[PDB]
Parts: structure tokens; C-alpha cells; sequence
């Protein structure tokens, strides 16, 4: 799993 | 003296130390599959047209805002990839090919056709099919959950992501107004529009300005941040593009 900057 | 022994086998490492070895190929790790070949050759097209702007002002050097990736998830394993576009419009690409693109009331799906490359259909939330009913079930819960806890925003048709491409350097998006949007590991991003002529970037903080990329050229680097490392940055953009704009069968 991976994805964009967090918040 | 042995120096001259020493010298010399210094000499041939200097050469050496000018070449390649164990130097790295981009490779995807992730991206969605195209199962029609009119479908890929569309894509290997447009790497192909934008990759000529960026040549042909690369060798030429001597303002509008494009739409962007404002967010997003691969979830490929179990759910499916979502993103968030500058519209706030919310896409997800499906393990199967398909696409659900919920706007800002209604929504567009999309999936391929083996004779006519992408097929749409547009449909209102009022009215949507029982069988879309699990898709925007998948929607719905991507779009609440890239709200809670994934961060960015952004500020003349309706746009849906054809490709994304993972890389360990970079995650590339492929969009379907011809637009190419890439994603550093820096936190820097920048995205290609217009046939390559014009260049857009974000800062690691959001800041995003679009500029001429002859221009940008003229100065050697993104006016605002030294830090931005463009010239191998624009490096890797043409060695992604050149890459895919040679796959046409799968
Ligand atoms: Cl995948």
C-alpha cells in the first residue's frame, strides 16, 4: 500500500 | 618512482569512474492494466507528442494553470487506485480496468473498448445502476478516507486518469487531457501540459506556479527554488516518457 503525503 | 605505477592505474579509474555500471532502469512497480492495444497506442502517442515539446524546446532555448493530481492511493491489492483531481472531482480505477470519476450529483464510468479505446458512460447519483452500486460504495469510501487524512488542494471539460505508473524515483500520472503530472520522492512535484511547452510546479509546502518551459529553460532552474533539482528532474521526466512511449502491446 502506498499513497500521496499525509496529512 | 612506483608513483608512476600509481599514477597511471589512477588515470584508468578516473576513465572508468566516466562510465555505467550497475546503474539504474526505471522500473514500475505499480500500474493499472490496459487491456486494448488502440487503448495503449493513444498512450504511447501522447509520450510521444509531449516528449517532442520538451526536445524540440531543449534544443530551442538558445500561463494557464493545468488540471492535477491533487491526492491519492494505490490500493491496487484490495480496493482499487484513487485519486483527487485540482476539480475535486474523485476517480478510482479499478483492479479490472473500469474507472468511476465522481464530479465535484452525478458521476462518469469509464472502462476500454478492444475498438474504440476508452468507452464512457455519464450517469446521475438519482439514477445510478444497481449493478454500479458496490463501485461508488468503493468511491464513497475512498473519497471520505483520502479526506480525513490525506493532505492537499488545489485552487474546461471533464478529465480521468488513464495511467499511473509507479517508480522508485517517481509516481507518473497519465491524464486524459494530455497532461503529465510527476511526483518526486523530493516532495517536489511538476506537471507537463500543453504538448510540453508549458512546465507547472508544486513545492514540498503546495506552492504551485506555472511557467513557459523555455523560459524555465532561459534560467536553468524553476525560478523560486534552488533546492528543486530541475535538470535531472526534467531528466527522469524524459526518460519516463521515451519509455512508454513504446509500449503499444499487451
Ligand atoms: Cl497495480
Amino acid at each position: 500500500l502506498a499513497q500521496s503525503s499525509p496529512a | 618512482a612506483q608513483r608512476r605505477l600509481n599514477d597511471l592505474a589512477r588515470e584508468a579509474r578516473i576513465r572508468r569512474a566516466q562510465q555505467a555500471v550497475l546503474r539504474k532502469e526505471l522500473i514500475a512497480t505499480s500500474t493499472n492494466v490496459i487491456k486494448s492495444e488502440i487503448s495503449l497506442r493513444i498512450l504511447a502517442s501522447e509520450c510521444h507528442l509531449t516528449l517532442n515539446g520538451i526536445v524540440e524546446a531543449e534544443a530551442q532555448y538558445k500561463i494557464k494553470h493545468p488540471m492535477i493530481v491533487t491526492k491519492w492511493v494505490d490500493y491496487s491489492n484490495k480496493h482499487g487506485f484513487s485519486y483527487q483531481l485540482s476539480t475535486e472531482d474523485i476517480g478510482v480505477l479499478f483492479n479490472n480496468g473500469t474507472t468511476v470519476l465522481r464530479l465535484a450529483e452525478e458521476f462518469w464510468y469509464i472502462s476500454y473498448d478492444d475498438r474504440e479505446g476508452w468507452v464512457a458512460s455519464h450517469y446521475l447519483l438519482s439514477e445510478k445502476p444497481r449493478e454500479l452500486s458496490r463501485h461508488l460504495e468503493v468511491v464513497d469510501f475512498f473519497a471520505k478516507y483520502m479526506k480525513a487524512n490525506l493532505s492537499r488542494v488545489s485552487t474546461k471539460d471533464d478529465v480521468f486518469l488513464r495511467r499511473y505508473t509507479r517508480y522508485k524515483p517517481f509516481v507518473m500520472f497519465e491524464l486524459s487531457d494530455g497532461t503529465f503530472q510527476f511526483n518526486f520522492k523530493d516532495h517536489h512535484k511538476m506537471a507537463i501540459s500543453d504538448g510540453g511547452k508549458l512546465v507547472t510546479y508544486i513545492s514540498p509546502s503546495h506552492e504551485s506556479t506555472t511557467y513557459p518551459l523555455v523560459e524555465v529553460l532561459k534560467y536553468g532552474e524553476i525560478p523560486g527554488y534552488p533546492e528543486s533539482n530541475f535538470r535531472e528532474k526534467l531528466t527522469l521526466i524524459k526518460e519516463g516518457l521515451k519509455q512508454k512511449s513504446t509500449i503499444v502491446t499487451v
